[PDB]
RNA sequence: GACAUGAGUAACAAAAAAGAGUUUAAGGUACCUAAAAGGUAUCUUAGAGUCUCGCCUAAAGCUUAUGGCUACGUCAAGUAACGGCCUCUAAGUUUAUAAUCUGAAGAUUAUGACGAUGAGAAAACUUUGGUACCAACAUUUAAAAGUGAAAAUUGUGCAGGAAGGAUAAACCGUACCUAGAAUCUGAAACAA
RNA sequence: UCUUACUAUAGUCAGGACUAUAAAGGUCCGAACGGGUUAUCGUUGCAAAGAUAUCCGAAGAACUAUGGUAAGCGAGUGAA
RNA sequence: AUGUAUUAAGGAGAGUAUAACUUAAUUUAUGUUUAUGAUAGAGGUUAUCAACA
C-alpha cells in the first residue's frame, strides 16, 4: 500500500514530494482544495494540510 | 492516540500532541 | 484471666518523663527495697561476673528484640521471649545472618551483679507489657487497632524502638523496686552509673530523653573481631 | 476404573525414568528421542 | 565530548607488543567458538597431523 | 500429576541432592569434610583505570555529523596489514 | 521515621549510581540532552588507554541508567523510560 | 420425558398465572413526602434520623 | 585449513536457517495483530456509513 | 594501593555487566546496600567490582536468587517456558549510605506525573474490567460511571422540562439537498 | 457446529452457628445547593476491624516435607540455632576397561565409575573382634527430685543381627499452601 | 511413582493385664496405626468405591517411608 | 500434484532495538550502476529516502 500511495511521486524510498509544497486535493468532499504541506509521515505515507 | 502508544513515546512527542489540542481550543473561541 | 490497662496518665518512678502520659517524676510508690538502700549490693548467689553486663539483640529486618545475660543468645531466648504475633511471623529458629547485637548495658560497679539482674527484669517485664497491653498504641502513634491482624502482628514484632525507650526508662529509675536507685537513709537517693554501648549511634535516639547517670559509647566488645564496623552519625 | 497412581509421586523418579540422560545413554532410548525429534516435539523427555 | 577531544589522535601502531594486553583478545572474541577462522600455526599443524 | 510436572525442573522445586549452578565459575575446590577452599588463581578481578581528568564521554555532539572512513582502491581498507606496517614505520619505528 | 539523619559521606562511591542526589532518576527533558554514539572511524584514532578508560565510562553510565529505571518505576515518578532507552 | 414439550404448553406453564403482581400498597412518608411501603418506615428519613441522633444527643 | 573452513560455513548456514524460521513466524504474528488493529478503523467507517 | 581483601588473578578489562543499585527495605539498617547483578555473578565478584570500580569497601556479601513465573512464549499462546532468574546481592558497607526520600506527588511534575497518573488509572480500570469478565461477569448498567456525554444529556433534560429551552427538530442529522 | 426440551426444575444440607455495631477506597442514586464543589443518607464492588455466641483441639492449631499453573526483594563459612554441593559406601546401574560367551542386537565374570532411604573431624567460639559390636528387647547412668531424649553400661532370647572411607570462607535451597475454609493426589474451589 | 513378591537403608507400635523371666509369648484387653464383619445411607453420590455406626488384628507370617530388581512369542509376581 | 534446477547433518534452551538475532543480539569496507536506473534538496533515532556484486 505504501508503494501505491506514492506511485505518482516516485517510490517510497525515492520521494519527490517534500513539506512546504502546495498540493491540491483530488478526492473526498474537499476536492479542488489547495493548501500547503506542513508535515509528511513516511511510515503510512500521509500528509497534513493545515 | 492509543492508550498504549501514549507512554511508549517521549515527552517531546507527547507535548506536541498537547500543543495541537491547545491551538485547537483557541480556534473554537 | 487477664487485666489490660488503659492509656491514662500515671505517675513515674524514674527521674524523666518516659511517656507523654507521665504525670510526675521520681515518685516513691513504695518504701525502699532491701538492696535499694545499700551502697554496694553484690551477686550473693550467682556466678562470678554475672550481672555486670546486659546484652540486647534485635532482628535487623523485622525488629524483634531479645534480652540476654550472656554475650550470645540461644533457642531458649526465642521460645521464652517471643509471643505469638501471627502465622509466618514467629521464626522457628535464630538465623545468624539476621540477628545482631543492639546494645550492651555496663554498670560502673564491676561486682554489683544484683543491680544488673534487676535492670534485666524490668526490661523483660516492660517488653511483655509492650507486646501485651499496648493500649498506648491502639488509637495513637502507630495505631495498631486501626490495622489488620496481619499488619498489626508485623508491628508488634517491631519492638526495637520500644526496647530502646525501655532502657532510657529502666536506667532512669522506672519500675517499682528497681536497683538503679541508691537510698542513703541518713533521706537522699540517687541513680547508679551505667554505660550503654551501641552498634548504631542513631538507635540511641529512639528515646526522647536519656538520664544523667548513663554514658553512651559506640562499639560492642566482640563485633570488631567479626569485621562488623559500627555505624556513626558524624562520619 | 482409573486410580490415583500419581499420589505420593516424586520428581526424582521422573528424571530417572523419563529424563534426557535415561535415553541418550541407551539403545532403545536413542530411538525414542529420534522418533520424537522426527515428529517435531519440543519436549523430548520429562 | 568536546570537539577538540574527539579529533585528538592518540593511537600509534606497535609491532613488538600487541595494541592491548593479550588477555583482552579473549574478551573480544570467543576462543572456543565454532566460528573462529583465525587459528594458531600449532593448531593447524595438529589438525593436519 | 499434571501440567506443572511437564515444566523444566529447577532447584527451587525439589530438594534431596538436586544441585544446579548458574555458571558462576569454579573459584576453588571441595574438601572431604564438606567445606570449600578458594583458589585465588581462579578468582577474577576487574581492571578499572583511573578516570580522573578523562575528558571523553559516551556521547559525541550531533553538530559533528557521522562519517565513515574511505580507502579508495583498497578492498581490505581498514584491515590492510600493509597500511598498519607502513603507518608504523613513519609514526613509531622504535617499538 | 523521625530519627535524626546520619551524615553520609559526600565522596561516597555509591553516589556514582545516581544522576541527582535528591531524585535518583533524571528528568526526561534533561535525560534526552545528549549527543550521539561514537563512530568506529572516530574510535580508530584512540589508544588502548583511551578506549580502556572510555569503556568503563560507558559501563558506569549504563549502571547509572539501570539504577534510574528501577527507581522511576518503584517510586512511580512518571515518564522517562522511552527517553532512557535511547540514551542507553 | 418421553417427548419434547411444545412451545404452546411451555408458554402456558410460564405465563398463565405467573405474572408479576404490581405493588399497590404504597403511600408517602409524613416527614419528607417520598414514596414508601405501607406500614413501613421511610428508608431515607430512617438513615437521616439515625445519623442525626448520632451527632447531637 | 580446508576442513576447518567447511566447519564454519556449515555452522553459518545452520544459524541463518534458524533465524529465517523464527523471523518468518514473527512477521506473521505481527501482521495478524496489526491487521486486527486496523480492522477497528474499518469497522468504524462501516458503522458510520450504515 | 592495597585492597582490604585478597584480589584474584583472572583480569577482566572489558566487562559487559550491568549493576543496578536498588532502594533498601524500610527497616533495614543504613549499612546494607542491595544490588541487582548478573545471574553469573558471585559474592567475590561483587566485592572486587565495588572496590575497583566505585571505591566502596564491604565487610560481607549476601546473595539470593529470584525465580520468574512460568509463562507461555506469546502470553496466551505458545509453549510453556520460564525466563531467566534474577539475582540480588546485599553488601555490608563499611560506611553507611542513606537514600533520599521519594518526591511528593506534587513535586513530580518534572516527570509529567499528572499525565502518567491518568494513563495509569485507565490501565488499572482496563485490567479490572478484564478481571470481572474473566470471572464470567459483567458490570450492570447501574454501576457504569456516568461519562461526560451522560452528564450533558441530563442537563438539557432539565432545561427542556423547566421551559428554559424550546425543543426544535434536528438540522445536522443528514445533509439532504431537499431540506424537508 | 449452533440452538431447543426437561427447567428457571434439581442442586448450592461434612449435623460448627451465628447476632449486633464500626470503618477504608472507588463508583451509582436522592436531597441540600445551583459558584463549581462539598455535605447528609443510601446502594454496588473490593476489603479491614470491635463486642457477643458457638465449633475444632494428640486439630479444623503451630513449625516443616513429598508436592505445587499460588506468588517472585526468599539475604547463612561452620556449631550453638542448616540442609544440599563435597568425601564414603548399600541395594543396584553401567553405549567404561579387560577377558569370555554369543545369528546381529547382546550376555557373563572381574575391575573401575556412578549410585542414599545410611555414614562423615572440631565449635560460645571452631577450622583389635566379648580386649568385641551398636540389630531387637530389658536394665543402669548427666546426682536436690521427677520426666523425656541422646550416648553409653550390663544382661537376656534365638531368628545370631550392613558397607566403605576415614577424623577467611564459592555455589544451590530458604517466599507462601499442609487440606473444615481459596494452593498437594483424587479430571475440580471434591465430606476421600 | 498403582499393585504383587523380593531387596537395601530407616522408622513406628498410648496404657494396662497374665505368663517362667527386668528382658524368652505368631499371649490377653484396648488407642494410634492397619484391616473391611454386619447394617443403613448414597447410586446423574461429597466419592467412577464415599459417610455413619458396628466389628476384627494391633511385638508380629506386623505396619510404614525413600530407593532398587523382576512383565507381555516363552508368562512377570502370586499364603493361589 | 507433477516437473525442473541446486544442494547433501539436524534440533533445542536462554537472551536481545518486537521487520532487523546472539551479551558486538541494526559491525566495518570495496566496485559498479543510479530514472535513458533497477526489475544539484531534507533526513544518523524526526535514523536505517539504494539496489546489485
Ligand atoms: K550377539
Ligand atoms: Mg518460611
Ligand atoms: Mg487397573
Ligand atoms: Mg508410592
Ligand atoms: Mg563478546
Ligand atoms: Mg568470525
Ligand atoms: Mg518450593
Ligand atoms: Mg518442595
Ligand atoms: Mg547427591
Ligand atoms: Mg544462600
Ligand atoms: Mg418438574
Ligand atoms: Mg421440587
Ligand atoms: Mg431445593
Ligand atoms: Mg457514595
Ligand atoms: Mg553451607
Ligand atoms: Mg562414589
Ligand atoms: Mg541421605
Ligand atoms: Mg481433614
Ligand atoms: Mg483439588
Ligand atoms: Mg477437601
Ligand atoms: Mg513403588
Ligand atoms: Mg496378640
Ligand atoms: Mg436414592
Ligand atoms: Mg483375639
Ligand atoms: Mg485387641
Ligand atoms: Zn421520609
Amino acid at each position: 500500500e505504501r508503494k501505491a500511495r506514492v506511485a505518482w511521486c516516485g517510490s517510497p524510498k525515492f520521494l519527490c514530494i517534500a513539506p512546504g509544497d502546495r498540493v491540491v486535493v483530488i478526492e473526498g468532499h474537499h476536492k479542488d482544495l489547495i493548501g500547503t504541506i506542513e508535515k509528511l509521515n513516511t511510515r503510512n505515507m500521509t500528509v497534513e494540510i493545515q | 492516540w492509543s492508550l498504549f502508544g501514549w507512554g511508549k513515546q517521549k515527552v517531546e512527542e507527547r507535548n506536541k500532541v498537547k500543543e495541537e489540542l491547545k491551538q485547537s481550543e483557541l480556534a473554537r473561541t | 484471666s487477664t487485666h489490660p490497662t488503659t492509656a491514662i496518665p500515671k505517675p513515674t518512678t524514674a527521674v524523666l518523663k518516659t511517656s507523654p502520659l507521665a504525670e510526675e517524676t521520681a515518685v516513691e510508690l513504695k518504701s525502699p527495697s532491701r538492696l535499694q538502700l545499700k551502697s554496694e549490693p553484690g551477686n550473693k548467689g550467682n556466678p562470678k561476673g554475672h550481672g555486670d553486663r546486659i546484652w540486647a539483640f534485635h532482628h535487623i529486618e523485622q525488629g524483634q528484640v531479645i534480652y540476654s545475660t550472656k554475650p550470645v543468645i540461644s533457642h531458649q531466648h526465642l521460645i521464652r521471649q517471643q509471643p505469638f504475633t501471627g502465622k509466618n511471623l514467629v521464626p522457628r529458629k535464630i538465623r545468624k545472618d539476621y540477628w545482631r547485637p543492639l546494645a550492651m548495658i555496663e554498670l560502673a560497679g564491676k561486682d554489683q551483679g544484683a543491680v544488673g539482674r534487676s535492670v534485666y527484669q524490668k526490661l523483660r517485664e516492660f517488653k511483655k507489657r509492650h507486646e501485651l497491653d499496648w493500649a498506648n498504641e491502639a488509637e495513637e502513634g502507630r495505631k495498631l487497632m486501626h490495622k489488620s491482624k496481619r499488619e498489626r502482628g508485623q508491628e508488634l514484632n517491631d519492638q526495637k524502638p520500644n526496647s530502646v525507650a525501655d532502657m532510657a526508662a529502666v536506667l532512669a529509675g522506672a519500675g517499682k523496686g528497681n536497683l538503679m536507685w541508691q537510698v542513703s537513709r541518713l533521706v537522699k537517693r540517687q541513680l547508679r552509673r551505667a554505660t550503654v554501648y551501641w552498634t548504631n549511634e542513631q538507635d540511641k535516639f529512639h528515646a526522647r530523653e536519656w538520664s544523667d547517670n548513663v554514658s553512651h559509647e559506640v562499639g560492642i566488645p566482640g563485633e570488631a573481631e567479626k569485621k562488623r564496623m559500627p555505624i556513626r552519625m558524624s562520619s | 476404573g482409573p486410580r490415583p497412581t500419581m499420589s505420593g509421586a516424586t520428581r526424582l523418579v521422573q528424571k530417572r525414568r523419563h529424563g534426557f540422560l535415561s535415553r541418550v545413554k541407551t539403545k532403545n532410548g536413542q530411538k525414542t528421542l529420534k522418533r520424537r525429534l522426527a515428529k517435531g516435539r519440543l519436549r523430548l523427555s520429562a | 565530548t568536546l570537539r577538540i577531544d574527539v579529533d585528538e589522535k592518540t593511537f600509534v601502531p606497535t609491532l613488538f607488543r600487541p595494541p592491548a594486553p593479550q588477555q583482552v583478545l579473549d574478551e573480544l572474541r570467543n576462543k572456543y567458538s565454532i566460528f573462529r577462522t583465525r587459528h594458531t600455526p600449532e593448531y593447524i599443524a595438529k589438525k593436519e597431523q | 500429576g499434571l501440567k506443572y510436572r511437564k515444566l523444566r525442573l529447577t532447584t527451587k522445586d525439589v530438594n534431596k541432592g538436586f544441585y544446579k549452578g548458574n555458571r558462576t565459575g569454579s573459584m576453588g575446590t571441595h574438601t572431604s569434610y564438606g567445606t570449600y577452599k578458594i583458589d585465588y588463581t581462579k578468582v577474577r578481578t576487574y581492571v578499572c583505570p583511573d578516570l580522573t581528568g578523562f575528558k571523553l564521554t559516551p556521547f559525541v555532539s550531533k553538530t559533528i555529523r557521522p562519517v565513515h572512513d574511505q580507502f579508495p582502491g583498497d578492498k581490505l581498507g581498514p584491515k590492510n596489514p600493509a597500511t598498519y606496517l607502513a603507518r608504523w614505520k613513519s609514526e613509531n619505528g622504535l617499538d | 521515621e523521625e530519627l535524626p539523619p546520619i551524615q553520609v559521606d559526600e565522596n561516597h562511591g555509591l553516589w556514582d549510581f545516581f544522576y541527582d542526589r535528591e531524585t535518583v532518576a533524571m528528568a526526561p527533558l534533561e535525560h534526552t540532552k545528549h549527543g550521539r554514539a561514537w563512530t568506529v572511524s572516530e574510535l580508530r584514532k584512540k589508544s588502548w588507554d583511551d578506549l580502556h578508560r572510555l569503556w568503563w565510562v560507558c559501563v558506569k553510565e549504563r549502571n547509572r541508567i539501570a539504577t534510574a529505571n528501577w527507581e522511576r518505576t518503584k517510586s512511580e515518578l512518571g515518564f522517562g523510560l522511552a527517553e532512557a532507552n535511547e540514551r542507553d | 420425558p418421553k417427548k419434547k414439550t411444545s412451545h404452546m404448553k411451555k408458554r402456558h406453564r410460564q405465563m398463565a398465572g405467573k405474572a408479576l403482581k404490581d405493588v399497590t400498597h404504597l403511600n408517602r412518608c409524613p416527614a419528607c413526602g417520598n414514596l414508601k411501603r405501607m406500614h413501613h418506615l421511610c428508608s431515607t428519613c430512617l438513615g437521616k434520623l439515625k445519623g442525626f441522633m448520632d451527632r447531637n444527643g | 585449513m580446508d576442513k576447518l573452513l567447511r566447519r564454519v560455513r556449515m555452522a553459518e548456514g545452520m544459524v541463518a536457517r534458524r533465524a529465517q524460521r523464527k523471523n518468518a513466524l514473527l512477521k506473521r504474528i505481527t501482521e495478524r495483530k496489526q491487521n486486527k488493529k486496523n480492522g477497528e478503523a474499518f469497522t468504524e467507517a462501516i458503522q458510520q456509513r450504515k | 594501593r592495597n585492597a582490604p581483601f585478597r584480589v584474584g588473578k583472572k583480569q577482566i578489562f572489558l566487562p559487559n555487566h550491568v549493576i543496578t543499585f536498588v532502594r533498601p527495605l524500610p527497616k533495614q539498617p543504613p549499612n546494607l546496600a542491595t544490588f541487582i547483578v548478573p545471574l553469573e555473578f558471585n559474592k567475590l565478584d561483587l566485592r572486587d567490582y565495588l572496590y575497583h570500580v566505585y571505591n566502596v569497601e564491604v565487610t560481607g556479601v549476601r546473595s539470593f536468587v529470584n525465580q520468574r513465573m512460568h509463562e507461555q512464549r506469546h502470553g496466551d499462546v505458545g509453549n510453556w517456558r520460564r525466563p531467566k532468574s534474577q539475582k540480588m546481592m546485599i553488601a555490608e558497607l563499611a560506611k553507611p549510605f542513606v537514600w533520599p526520600k521519594p518526591p511528593a506527588e506534587d513535586a513530580r511534575e518534572a516527570f509529567d506525573y499528572a499525565m502518567w497518573k491518568k494513563q495509569k488509572t485507565a490501565q488499572e480500570q482496563d485490567t479490572k474490567f478484564q478481571g470481572i469478565r474473566a470471572q464470567g461477569e459483567v458490570v450492570p448498567p447501574s454501576q457504569f460511571e456516568v461519562t461526560k456525554d451522560r452528564k450533558a444529556i441530563k442537563a438539557r433534560q432539565s432545561k427542556f422540562l423547566s421551559g428554559e429551552e424550546t425543543w426544535a427538530p434536528g438540522k445536522v442529522n443528514a445533509f439532504l439537498n431537499s431540506k424537508i
